[PDB]
């Protein structure tokens, strides 16, 4: 049960239901209810009150995910306290919750089974960028060992106008394949017709433990950045600083001074500052020709990228924003703004990863527009199963969907047309239009046992 | 939009002759009757039903829904009179069997036929079985689709009204209200066919009466309604009913969620606690009246007969089970205005549901504090929270609108040839659904002129139709 | 709080006996009439309305207010029918009088004394000044008074009205509209009167026929109102000085503010603007339907005839200048309904003035409006700012009241003997202040029995006062 | 264990210790705390976090910060982890006691006791209706005995009689004088005073029979018929839902959608749209002939400036509500009769609990230096200076008057000829409230 109908909310509404789960969602705004209710049972809530809470969910039973307005976690001692219901998820935004969190948590005191702490994932997918210089977005599954990084193709790459399977008569060391291609912000399927194109967003598959050195035998592993420069100074940007100044040289730079302070107090080896965003004297005066990477975590997108823009004329070598509301993110990205992060494209990745834990389909991180990248479960010997066993070069899949790898126990076995599909495994493909899982999640799905 | 629409259109028409099968069954397990009819009528417009879904199978997705349900009524009403024109054994003509057409499927129960006990007794079941039909088209959409365009009229029904009590799920709507309220309408209408047997009629008239009192209709197989067997049993059973049939649908889906737990729902909706003391006054008042007049010579006949006229005429039940002789004439006037207020809303009913009277009732006397109390903040008490602005504006525009037909309904009678007096008793007995002409001892709908019966057929679906469904037809806004 | 009252009672006691000299003055001035009961009304009177405020007279200062104006009718009114009762010329019952003392006062109109035409010249010009005096009486109130307890029925009225149009020096709430107003009321009463002059009347008809016209009347000293003399001048005069008086005087507070600069203030006042509107459309629609009867030989006579009838009785005037003889049925039944929709508010006026009929068809148009898009924010358009919901409530809350009494009222007439029709035409013609029965039958006011001649008087009061202001006396929360 | 540095919280720390009891505040208001400081340990605390809320409380509960769910955290972390015995917290918002139920009787939250002061103040002022012509009304620890107070006016039947003329005759109940309040400063009762006019004369009288005592003294006005409020808060709200079903009430809201929820919660109350100072809203209403004119704003100034009005046009009564409890004594008297404070009653409610099975009870009756105490008498004879001594040989600490002895459930009002005997709840009246630990020593009994 959902407690919300936001964007949270309503991404899940719409991702989890193909019949395979069932849930109810609670909120108290009709308009968006109603609206939400599209993407199913409503039960619309006064304040998180027991009679929504448990009556709702507790009779009938099933997970419960907490997401409204605020952290003040009552409601899952509610449905924990008399109902005793099971796999709990709430989200904790404010710090001094998960600051603690190891002497309340562990104790086992709050009810939360599973945290969403959503500047915690922000904090950490950004130093998971800046780690392998080159790389615009890093998608991660429910399986920690596969993940896909993406690069950008341009005038002058070893991959522009490149054929395909040109890049596949060599097999170097440890090896990729393209699952992805995204360009002018809508989706191409790799095929081997296509070609590469300039200014691409080329996903490449990459066996989490091996990416840098996916990147480095392709050429496009730069220099390591040392020079990195924030604009942020709320939730995202102190957590970011107190992570990077004992790798990297940060500077910040805060317009209030009363938390400009704070941020001279709380971090040692950073040099935080009082200034606008757009002080061009400020930028110019502090070395900005040399940065390598301008992240920009403000709380109005539009400042984000008015200055980051500004940041890359100046001579950055890399910008990054934080677009807030995530459903925009691949339409300020590529071009002047190299890279556009989504806070509620990450605290919603992390929920279809306990939500469909154990389930057909495990939903991506690389969702934007129709496009969804998913991971499917093959369980059943040859007998109760059609896709067990046949090549993957021999299955009837849907219009756009196009396999990239398979995982299996721990170890990535790259997709190719000759490969077999065995029990058990953890398919990694791209669909390109996603209104077509329930007829994946009917072709991996074992037949009745 | 007209596309898809008629794909609804033939698709209906279809069912509707579907329909036409079970009388002409009858037609032949009886064999006093005529069944050609209807099996030429199954056939002629299965295919006219099929001609026109045909090349328009196509499918695709508020301006919709009021132009549907005026061709649910218009288009089901005309296909109605087919079996009346062709039999020869009613010699009724076109326009007084379109009438009976509409006044069947509208649940109106006003007749143009003259001694129907001795027609056949396959004919003599179609009228009663289009009362059914229509009994159920209210009730799936006035639950259902009716309130979702903007014109429920059921509690608080105003656009956003989804299921009221125990409103769970509802994510479903007209399928999951037709398939559900079925099972209310069957185990209702079986109740009290038998229980008409138990009384101890003919299993015809025990079952083709009750597809007429559940269907709150008024229709008969006798001219006299209850008259025919002046038994207090059939008519206590005629009187609880139409009581049980009269409130609120939603409040009968009591019985189909974890049992019998019925007081609390019923008790706690404030149209069926104005339903009753409305039922209880008007009968308590008819009494004491026929008590004071010595009309019925034994107390037990006056109970027996004020108790039925009360409780069929506020209904908009419509059946007559006395010629108020020795009624004074100023009763059939005070039960004739007693139509206005119709059964519960979500129900078979007339015009002025209760909670219109009763949202009209507590509004008008909030009016009459504010005049002394200038500055005070007043509310309306109905449910558990006051009513939105909107609602109380959806009433007294519904009056406002009420009054604006029954005036042009009434002066384009007059015209025709009618009386003043008859008009009224005509318009307020078909805008209401009503079927009896009342006053002293009136009107009988053959005598009404030609150009008057579609004027009424023209007024009995205004009061089917929430006046406004097809009053905003000719909108320019609309259109 | 009672004391205080009795006070202003016994002050207006008093001034009516000082109105009684000038009746009586004509019974002496002329030669044709008896004195006496004037005279000795002036008396008993004068000392009945002393013998009251003497020990009363304390003074003290909205329950004020509501039961001042019921008393300003009910005790005028009563005083009113002294002099019929004494003089034997007319030989006339209690409630016969009582009745032509109220329908007189409260400028109703209805009569019920057969054969006038031969009556006395002393008490003829009594009648017509009762109607005079109550002509003034509805001015004060309805602008002044009135507005400020709660029922306004003036532009945009619920208790705000600084008469919006040179709202200038209104400081004493009724001492300077009793005083600014009688200019008007005189200035219009002398230019009808020199007027029929004019067309050639006898100064006695053509004086106490302006008194009859310029308030909104219905009195005759003929049998016949203006069938006396079949004469198109003095229909014309009529009709122009009834369609001037009808309407609201605060836009004739157009000629008492700095000159004659009139039509922009008749015409950007919405009220106006549809008056006329609403009085062509009749008209035009009256004079179609004479046209197409051929109900008169030549169109001038029928011009005249329709003409008048629609703005005789469309502004509550009363006046019967034909027997609708060759008029189809259809025609006053039409003119009855018309009724309502009486002259501008804040005059001489009918039972619901034009706004709230204006309000009435805006607001029952955006209710139909809003059905298509129910997510629109819509507004009243009457004036320059959209109405507060007070004053919509205070029209629809209006409404239902009158319905309510206008049916209560109408199960009074039908127990008492009377017939379903001509109670109708009785209260329909009773509460908006209309004199003729209108109907091709009249009612004919003597024929009424004694117990409903009540009955009727209650009524006419009903919609003199504002219907709420005697229907809150008889609230709980009032007392 | 405290959590405040607040009028509660100072009141308290100023009231409980006389060495009897000792405990330890919180406040992270530092220019508060430690003036609060001088009134014991002070550990400066942020929020509910266990460091300062669960280390101070074992090895060396109440809890009045801001909010209420602030509370209700500390409560549970020292019951979570320490397992801390009673925990009183306050919680004022209304819905956590429409649900206190199924909250709280549930043992989910660990509150053993509350103080919901929206309550306790609505609670009171229905107190003082029911008993028309009393100014206040004290209470006590001991239900069963409670002080009333009167006016005395021009013409009164207490007006310059002497005090001892009065006890000559002791009919059907009778009441006894503990306290005189004149001119803002304290007069204790004595032979040789003589009640002036406009005084607040503190009748004594059995919590039972209070009625009966006023009506005795001729004072007993007739019942409440008319009231009228002016605020639509959390107290207007919760007065009007108490007396709409027994009194004529009427009230007066400015904030329009407010006023629209008063109107569905109240079935049986007329609500307003009005501001206090409408004259016409006042005038128009019928003022002149209103009761009593309750007035539960936000701010003192507007109560003050509004009863003062309904007082002139003019109500039979009037009453304010004066937020902070300090002002208590000089705004009431005169114009306006009754000043309410929700600091003397929360506080009131706090001193019941906190003392319980001490030697002394704090009694509502503390304004200024006075305040009234009811101190137990523990030991037979021999282990207690005072048990067995008559009332009239106890050499008590000056401005000390006994005025009634509570003895299981029957109240003996005191008389020089009383003997005091073991076990017993004295009540007393003290003008100076530097001499607790006389008396606190006085009544103790001797080691055991
Ligand atoms: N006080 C509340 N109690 C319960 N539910 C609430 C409350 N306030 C908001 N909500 C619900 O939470 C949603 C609105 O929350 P938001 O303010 O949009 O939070 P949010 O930050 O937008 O969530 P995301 O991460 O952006 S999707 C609606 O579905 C409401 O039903
Ligand atoms: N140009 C700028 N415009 C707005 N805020 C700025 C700018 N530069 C720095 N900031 C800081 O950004 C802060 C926003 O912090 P918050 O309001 O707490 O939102 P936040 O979610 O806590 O911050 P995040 O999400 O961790 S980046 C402001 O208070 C400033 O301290
Ligand atoms: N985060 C916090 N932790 C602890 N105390 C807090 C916190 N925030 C506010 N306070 C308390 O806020 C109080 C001052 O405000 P309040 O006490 O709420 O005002 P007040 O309640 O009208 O005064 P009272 O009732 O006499 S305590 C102090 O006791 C502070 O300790
Ligand atoms: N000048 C005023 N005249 C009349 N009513 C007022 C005035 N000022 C405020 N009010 C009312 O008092 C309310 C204030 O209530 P809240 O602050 O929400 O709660 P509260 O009433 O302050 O709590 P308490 O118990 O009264 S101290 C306003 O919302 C109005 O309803």
């Amino acid at each position: 049960i959902i407690l919300g109908a936001g964007q949270v909310g309503g991404t899940l509404a719409e991702n989890l239901v193909g019949e395979n789960n069932d849930i109810t969602i609670v909120d108290n705004n009709a308009d968006r209810l109603r609206e939400l209710q599209d993407k199913l049972r409503v039960v619309n809530g006064h304040a998180s009150h027991p009679d929504v809470l448990h009556e709702a969910g507790a009779q009938d039973a099933d997970m419960l995910v907490a997401v409204t307005n605020t952290d003040e976690m009552a409601a899952c001692q509610v449905a924990f306290t008399l109902f005793n219901t099971p796999n709990r998820v709430a989200r904790i935004r404010s710090p001094e919750y998960l600051a603690e969190k190891e002497a309340l948590f562990k104790s086992g005191a709050i009810p939360v089974d599973h945290l969403i702490a959503p500047e915690e994932l922000v904090t950490s997918y950004i130093e998971r960028l800046i780690q392998y210089p080159g790389a615009l977005q890093v998608v991660s599954f429910a399986e920690q060992k596969v993940s896909l990084v993406a690069v950008k193709a341009y005038y002058g790459g070893p991959l522009v106008g490149n054929a395909l399977s040109a890049l596949r008569e060599h097999m170097p060391h440890i090896d990729t394949r393209v699952a992805a291609i995204f360009r002018q912000g809508r989706p191409i399927r790799p095929q081997g017709t296509t070609i590469i194109e300039a200014d691409d967003e080329v996903f490449f598959v990459a066996a989490s433990n091996h990416i840098r050195s996916v990147m480095s035998e392709l050429q496009r592993l730069e220099k390591p950045y040392r020079r990195i420069m924030i604009v942020g100074g709320g939730n995202i940007g102190a957590s970011l600083a107190k992570r990077l100044e004992q790798t990297y040289s940060v500077k910040l730079i805060e317009r209030d001074y009363q938390r400009a302070e704070k941020l001279s107090e709380q971090l040692e080896n950073t040099i935080v500052f009082c200034g606008d965003a757009a002080d061009q004297e400020l930028l110019t005066e502090e070395n900005i020709d040399q940065v390598d990477v301008f992240i920009a975590l403000t709380n109005e997108d539009e400042t984000n990228i008015m200055s980051a823009m500004l940041a890359k004329r100046m001579g950055a070598k890399k910008v990054m924003v934080l677009i807030q509301r995530g459903a925009y993110v691949d339409l300020v990205q590529g071009g002047v703004i190299d890279v556009a992060i989504s806070p509620q494209q990450a605290t919603i990745s992390a929920l279809l990863t306990h939500v469909r834990r154990a389930d057909i389909v495990n939903v991506s991180s690389l969702r934007r527009g129709a496009a969804e990248a998913i991971e499917a479960v093959a369980h059943g010997d040859e007998t109760t199963s059609k896709v067990v066993g046949r090549a993957i070069g021999d299955i009837k899949l849907p219009p756009g969907t196009t396999i990239g790898a398979v995982v299996r126990g721990e170890e990535v076995l790259i997709a190719h047309d000759r490969t077999v599909i065995e029990q058990d495994d953890h398919v990694v493909m791209f669909l390109v239009d996603k209104k077509y899982v329930p007829d994946v999640e009917a072709l991996f799905q074992p037949s009745p046992f | 939009q007209f596309r898809s629409i008629i794909r609804i259109v033939g698709l209906l028409l279809a069912l509707f002759s579907v329909t036409m099968l079970a009388p002409a069954l009858v037609a032949l397990l009886y064999r006093d009757g005529a069944g050609v009819p209807f099996v030429t009528t199954f056939f002629v417009l299965l295919f006219c039903g099929a001609m026109c879904w045909f090349p328009n199978r196509r499918h695709k997705h508020s301006r919709d829904g009021f132009l549907i349900v005026v061709l649910f009524w218009t288009v089901l009403g005309s296909a109605g009179s087919l079996p009346f024109l062709i039999a020869d054994n009613p010699n009724i003509s076109v326009t007084d069997a379109f009438f009976e057409s509409f006044s069947a499927l509208t649940t109106t129960g006003a007749t143009v036929i003259v001694g129907l006990d001795e027609l056949p007794k396959a004919i003599l079941f179609y009228r009663q079985f289009l009362q059914w039909f229509g009994g159920m088209g209210i009730i799936v959409l006035a639950v259902a689709i009716l309130p979702v365009l903007g014109i429920g009229g059921m509690q608080l029904y105003r656009a956003e009204i989804p299921g009221p009590v125990k409103d769970t799920k509802m994510t479903p709507r007209i399928a999951e209200t037709a398939k559900a309220l079925w099972y209310i309408y069957l185990s209702l209408t079986i109740a009290c066919a038998v229980a008409f047997w138990l009384a101890g009629m003919t299993p015809f008239d025990a079952i083709s009466h009750s597809f007429s009192t559940i269907a709150i209709g008024g229709f008969s197989t006798h001219d006299a309604s209850m008259g025919y067997f002046d038994s207090y049993a059939i008519n206590l059973i005629t009187v609880v009913f139409l009581l049980i049939s009269a409130c609120n649908f939603t409040l009968h889906f009591a019985a189909f969620a974890s049992g019998g737990v019925h007081p609390k729902y019923y008790w706690k909706d404030p149209e069926f606690r104005a339903f009753i003391f409305i039922q209880v006054l008007l009968f308590l008042v008819c009494f004491l009246l026929l008590l004071k007049h010595h009309s019925y010579t034994s107390p037990y006949d006056a109970f027996d007969q004020a108790l039925f006229q009360t409780v069929s005429i506020s209904t908009t039940a419509g059946f007559t089970t006395t010629g108020f002789a020795d009624w004074p004439l100023f009763l059939p006037v005070l039960l004739l205005f007693s139509s206005f207020i119709g059964g519960c809303a979500g129900s078979t009913g007339g015009g002025m549901k209760v909670i219109r009277i009763l949202l009209l009732t507590l509004q008008g006397a909030r009016e009459l504090k504010r005049l002394v109390h200038p500055r005070a903040v007043y509310t309306i008490k109905v449910g558990g929270s006051a009513l939105p602005q909107r609602v109380v504006d959806a009433v007294w525009g519904f009056f406002s609108a009420y009054a604006l037909v029954f005036v042009v309904c009434m002066l384009g009678l007059i015209a025709t040839g009618m009386d003043e007096l008859s008009a009224f008793s005509a318009v307020a007995a078909t805008l209401n659904n009503l079927g009896p002409g009342l006053g002293e001892v009136a009107l009988h709908f053959g005598d009404v002129n030609d150009k008057a019966k579609w004027v009424l057929i023209v007024s009995m679906l205004f009061g089917r139709l929430e006046i406004f469904t097809l009053l905003i037809l000719l909108t320019p806004t609309f259109w």
